[PDB]
RNA sequence: GCGAAAGACUAAUCGAACCAUCUAGUAGCUGGUUCCCUCCGAAGUUUCCCUCAGGAUAGCUGGCGCUCUCGCACACGCAGUUUUAUCCGGUAAAGCGAAUGAUUAGAGGUCUUGGGGCCGAAACGAUCUCAACCUAUUCUCAAACUUUAAAUGGGUAAGAAGCCCGGCUCGCUGGCGUGAGCCGGGCGUGGAAUGGAGUGCCUAGUGGGCCACUUUUGGUAAGCAGAACUGGCGCUGCGGGAUG
RNA sequence: ACAAAGCAUCGCGAAGGCCCGCGGCGGGUGUUGACGCGAUGUGAUUUCUGCCCAGUGCUCUGAAUGUCAAAGUGAAGAAAUUCAAUGAAGCGCGGGUAAACGGCGGGAGUAACUAUGACUCUCUUAAGGUAGCCAAAUGCCUCGUCAUCUAAUUAGUGACGCG
RNA sequence: ACAGUGCCAGGUGGGGAGUUUGACUGGGGCGGUACACCUGUCAAACGGUAACGCAGGUGUCCUAAGGCGAGCUCAGGGAGGACAGAAACCUCCCGUGGAGCAGAAGGGCAAAAGCUCGCUUGAUCUUGAUUUUCAGUACGAAUACAGACCGUGAAAGCGGGGCCUCACGAUCCUUCUGACCUUUUGGGUUUUAAGCAGGAGGUGUCAGAAAAGUUACCACAGGGAUAACUGGCUUGUGGCGGCCAAGCGUUCAUAGCGACGUCGCUUUUUGAUCCUUCGAUGUCGGCUCUUCCUAUCAUUGUGAAGCAGAAUUCACCAAGCGUUG
RNA sequence: GUCUACGGCCAUACCACCCUGAACGCGCCCGAUCUCGUCUGAUCUCGGAAGCUAAGCAGGGUCGGGCCUGGUUAGUACUUGGAUGGGAGACCGCCUGGGAAUACCGGGUGCUGUAGGCUU
RNA sequence: GUUUCCGUAGUGUAGUGGUUAUCACGUUCGCCUAACACGCGAAAGGUCCCCGGUUCGAAACCGGGCGGAAACACCA
């Protein structure tokens, strides 16, 4: 009652017919896997961002009016 | 049927090459890795802690972690069809900066530079690479010789 | 193998290492008004034959020894279990083997 | 005794050297891969006559024996006992196998047929590639014919097919015969019993100082 | 039940009757399975199995679909492709005067030492001889060797998720910075060739396969046994290969 | 082949042996009584019935300090309880029994041809195959060896016998 | 006052019942374990790959045989040095690694991972992520991080067992520990019991059946996926035949022979194999009767001989008719 | 040029031997009051500074071993695809691409990183 | 062929866990005996089959072998 004990025969044919998809990689992949002491921290970075938006907005408008003046001084 | 053990068939991979049996040159763990950087795995005998394993000895992947003496690294591994982008935790010793990317970067730095310049001209410069064209009509010249006559040489049995 | 009788290590309740007293564990006497048994008895009672399993097919020749640590400092006394690899010969504080000595 | 050479004529398998891995090897039939005046000199004995295989095959140890002997017999006659060297250059050495004869008694009842098919050591054989030398001989330049035919008889203990060829070297060296008398007289080459040392313009000068002295 | 005993006999019935019912008993096992046409269209491959005649799940298939692109002078993507970079790789070959392992031969050496001689009481005394070692050599080899070391092969990469400016946050890290995260602005075809791309359910059959080139393991050899790689047949005719 | 007659064991004095039945104060032997009933073994006649109770059985006014339930009695407790001592038969020990199942062995030297060996070493075991018998319906090696019967015999008979 | 019957308990009970009595497996039965793992190889240079392919190991042991930390240098050889000799003891020199590193190998290792000592418990408690076996499920084993509490070290670090690859195991069951934990229920208190979370008992067929035989008295489903004939292939063995040629043959190779070697056929020997057949092709011999082959024992015609005759072997055409009681 | 301190890549650096050291250091050296360590101040620690380049080291040398390149062997060996090529078979031939290794010949012999000297 | 079992003094045979080797017999020497037996006192004798490995060390523990033994080789 003996038989075959493997083969990897047509096969190439199969796990290949539908393709072999090189894994569709998004931007913005998961941070799960990373050392907790990164995340522990970068969440205090991410959480206390808005504290410091007043600077951010004014300091934007400074650069925006300085570059409205740079492009207008070119004109 | 064979043994599954993690380090079968590694007798002669992980084996350090020649006359390098010993102190791991220190440079190889004082160059900086950081997430995004592409890295070639290359297993090593000397240090066994934080080894990769043969099914990715000699692959490349990007780095996604950096721990105190290891680098979490995402590599693609083929497995009866479906390739799996998958993540391992390999100690620095077994890793390098692949220069794979580093033709491009030097090609970028050149193209942005050659585009910003020749914009004040407006002349269109050949930015893309292009495969090796057919070799152009040239001439040759002999001067004061005819060429040398070859004859196939008569066989005699050497031993 | 061998192990010593004392053993400074983590006492859960203290939140600290402390000296523990090592001694190996033996099984309890088996309860009889434990649910499992109560049910094994009186399924297997009445005019029925044997119901539940019993091996006649051992294999290994050795059990994982278990140390029964307990905290020396009083009021802790919080005993904790610490399993160990297998050995077919196990001792507590039986000498320190020596080095460089004559083997008579 | 053994199956006829036929069945182990051809190299199918990877070399089985007698080693740790196989053991209980019966000692190789052949034992002397040179005879005659192996006490000769290079300078008195100038004719590297050769026997060369033309086929990728295996040669039994017991063929090599015969092949040798029948060349010791014809040379002797021919040249005399002192007047040659013969060298065999294939010491049999990958080991050949035999399933253990499918032994059974009378009508029999059980052989098990194929289980544990792997045999035992039977003997020993040489690997031989094409254009590769098997036997070589040296004599006097005089006595060419008497080499030719000695190897000629040896071909007939010996399967497949194989040419007899006369070399361009001093006897048993690698140094092309048109060239010794010169290369010795100036000492690129220095006599060393059978063979000869090539001495180059390399080592310390006091090595030279000994020659041309 | 009955047997002077032979598993004899119990009404053509006996290793233990016949009749009815439970009764559609159960069956991984034989056999069969009923109208047309159109389209796509296998597997005998994966791991667990009281598993080897079967199941479990890997596959491959169909159907059902959906998200979009745009061939509507005005496309990104993907890929049994190929280049250019770049790693990875230990097979063929080779070598073995590079390690290990075998092994021939001579020159050489009281190396050592020996054990026999022969000439010596005996004497590295003479001369032989053979052991072993080793100094230059040479013959020939290794699947469980390797200094070298291909061909064929396997990763990446060849940009908009990309460069380049500005600025903020942090409990991590540090003499300061890093590092990471964010906001804000500045900047486009980035080797060839091909073709519209994406992703979600149900899910049958199948899970005995066989053959060829080349590679290759058993075997002596087979139409023998077992792998690789590819190619077939199964599953599918036809011209040829007289036949197959 | 079975039976058979003959030989042999074995239980049984009826609140019994053996036995039936589902059950009764049920039934067969049994309208019986050991010269009977039941249970076996071998197989007329003649001659004989060798050793072994080391195993397993069987069995025995045999100790049962071996253990051992129920109940029974001891105790703590608040109770389920829990923990004590004691303890049948069979189980553990000791005898008997083989016309119960059965079993019944290897090694050297040593004699005046050679050989062989009356003799004398070991060792083991529960005894260690005795009288016979044997190439038998038991013998692998096997056309055992010798005799006879045949012109010729793997056939037959007669001997031999480490069987 | 037991006999006796009622009913529990323990023994004894193929007298009787039901049941089981692995798989792998050149058929099977008896041989092994290829039933879980681990080295070297096959294995065709990313990974993977079989057979009862090879060549081997494992079910281990360690209070340290780990963690640090320190300290030194290993096998072997030479030259020296009382007794002392191929080996005790010492000292110099050489000593890439020939030692050593609990074990199979395999990889790894030197002011180390080799050796010696001091200090000890990082073999400790705790979430998560990943690798490996992959379905990419478990277990086992590993890798990286993080949080406690600690050893060591001037310190950097290093250390969650044992330089890396094996060295162990579900459900249900049992036990021990842990928390002023939850339930124990119409309330409450104590026992008791059930949870919850960690450890142990264990399935050796290693993802985990509580299990002896025999059937020639046998049965049913099946089976050419499994044997015993026939047939194919194969040809080891058998038989037959060449070549080379050392010899024998008084001498002389080859009249006749012919070693050590070597090249073939043949299918009248046995093996392998398992292609056909298991809705079964009658299974050994004997008789009779045909026909064919030649692998010529006779006879016809021939060539050989070491052929004088006589007698005899070698060979050719040759299968014409012979091969008996 | 050169050295020291710390270094990178780890022999073009190693090894074997030969030659020369101006200054500063680098060394050799001298001793054990303390620290510290030993059987021994043999090594380590420490306090020094009476000598000399004796060696290291440094600097140089060798038709020197070695290592590192080149060549050669060699378009050889081997190989991707290829054919209704040859060959009884082993094997061999060609077509399309790729293409090693030894012996044998050559050349070279460590480059520099920061901090600090000296030759003012 | 496959599965077992042995091998130790001149011979038959003990023995241990890894430090050590026995018994009986045999034999050599005395004594007793007129002389042999018997009896009594003294004595010497193997690489623990050949190996490689482990180990402080092996007769004894692995692996290989060599010699002597036993046991299976069932359906056709
Ligand atoms: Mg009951
Ligand atoms: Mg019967
Ligand atoms: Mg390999
Ligand atoms: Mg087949
Ligand atoms: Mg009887
Ligand atoms: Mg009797
Ligand atoms: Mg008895
Ligand atoms: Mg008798
Ligand atoms: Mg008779
Ligand atoms: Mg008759
Ligand atoms: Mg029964
Ligand atoms: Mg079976
Ligand atoms: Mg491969
Ligand atoms: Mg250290
Ligand atoms: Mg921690
Ligand atoms: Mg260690
Ligand atoms: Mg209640
Ligand atoms: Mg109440
Ligand atoms: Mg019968
Ligand atoms: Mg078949
Ligand atoms: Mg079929
Ligand atoms: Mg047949
Ligand atoms: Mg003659
Ligand atoms: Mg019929
Ligand atoms: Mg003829
Ligand atoms: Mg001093
Ligand atoms: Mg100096
Ligand atoms: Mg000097
Ligand atoms: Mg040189
Ligand atoms: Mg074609
Ligand atoms: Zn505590």
């Amino acid at each position: 009652a003996k038989s075959k004990n493997h083969t990897t025969h047509n096969q190439s044919r199969k796990w290949h017919r539908n393709g072999i998809k090189k894994p569709r990689s998004q931007r913005y992949e998961s941070l799960k896997g990373v050392d907790p002491k990164f995340l522990r921290n970068m969440r205090f970075a991410k959480k206390h961002n808005k504290k410091g938006l007043k600077k951010m907005q004014a300091n934007n408008a400074k650069a925006m009016s300085a570059r409205a003046e740079a492009i207008k001084a070119l004109v | 049927t064979n043994t599954k053990g993690k380090r079968r068939g590694t007798r002669y991979m992980f084996s350090r090459p020649f006359r390098k049996h010993g102190v791991v040159p220190l440079a190889t763990y004082m160059r900086i890795y950081k997430k995004g950087d592409i890295v070639d795995i290359k297993g090593m005998g000397t240090v066994q802690k934080g080894m990769p394993h043969k099914c990715y000895h000699g692959k490349t992947g990007r780095v996604y972690n950096v721990t105190q003496h290891a680098v979490g690294i995402v590599v693609n591994k083929q497995v009866k069809g479906k390739i799996l982008a998958k993540r391992i935790n390999v100690r620095i010793e077994h890793i390098k900066h692949s220069k794979s990317r580093d033709s491009f970067l030097k090609r970028v730095k050149e193209n942005d530079q050659k585009k910003k310049e020749a914009k004040e001209k407006g002349t269109w410069v050949q930015l893309k690479r292009q495969p090796a064209p057919p070799r152009e009509a040239h001439f040759v010249r002999t001067n004061g010789k005819e060429p040398e006559l070859l004859e196939p040489i008569p066989y005699e049995f050497m031993a | 193998v061998n192990v010593p009788k004392t053993r400074r290590t983590f006492c859960k309740k203290c939140g600290k290492h402390q000296p523990h007293k090592v001694t190996q564990y033996k099984k309890g006497k088996d309860s009889l008004y434990a649910q499992g048994k109560r049910r094994y008895d009186r399924k297997q009672s009445g005019y029925g034959g044997q119901t539940k399993p019993i091996f006649r097919k051992k294999a290994k020749t050795t059990k994982k020894i278990v140390l029964r640590l307990e905290c020396v400092e009083p009021n802790c006394r919080s005993k904790r279990m610490l399993a160990i690899k297998r050995c077919k010969h196990f001792e507590l504080g039986g000498d320190k083997k020596r080095k460089g000595q004559v083997i008579q | 005794g053994r199956r006829p050479a036929r069945c182990y004529r051809y190299c199918k398998n990877k070399p089985y050297p007698k080693s740790r891995f196989c053991r209980g090897v019966p000692d190789a039939k052949i034992r002397i891969f040179d005879l005659g005046r192996k006490k000769a000199k290079v300078d008195e004995f100038p004719l590297g006559g050769h026997m060369v295989s033309d086929e990728y095959e295996q040669l039994s140890s017991e063929a090599l024996e015969a092949a040798r002997i029948c060349a010791n017999k014809y040379m002797v006659k021919s040249c005399g006992r002192d007047g040659f060297h013969m060298r065999v250059r294939l010491h049999p050495f990958h080991v050949i196998r035999i399933n253990k004869m499918l032994s059974c008694a009378g009508a029999d009842r059980l052989q098990t047929g194929m289980r544990g098919a792997f045999g035992k050591p039977q003997g020993t054989v040489a690997r031989v590639h094409i254009g590769q030398v098997i036997m070589s001989i040296r004599t006097k330049l005089q006595n060419e014919e008497h080499v030719i035919e000695a190897l000629r008889r040896a071909k007939f203990k010996f399967p497949g097919r194989q040419k007899i060829h006369i070399s361009k070297k001093w006897g048993f060296t690698k140094f092309n015969a048109d060239e010794f008398e010169n290369m010795v007289a100036k000492k690129c080459l220095i006599p060393d019993g059978c063979g000869v040392k090539y001495v180059p313009n390399h080592g310390p000068l006091d090595k030279w100082r000994v020659l041309h002295s």
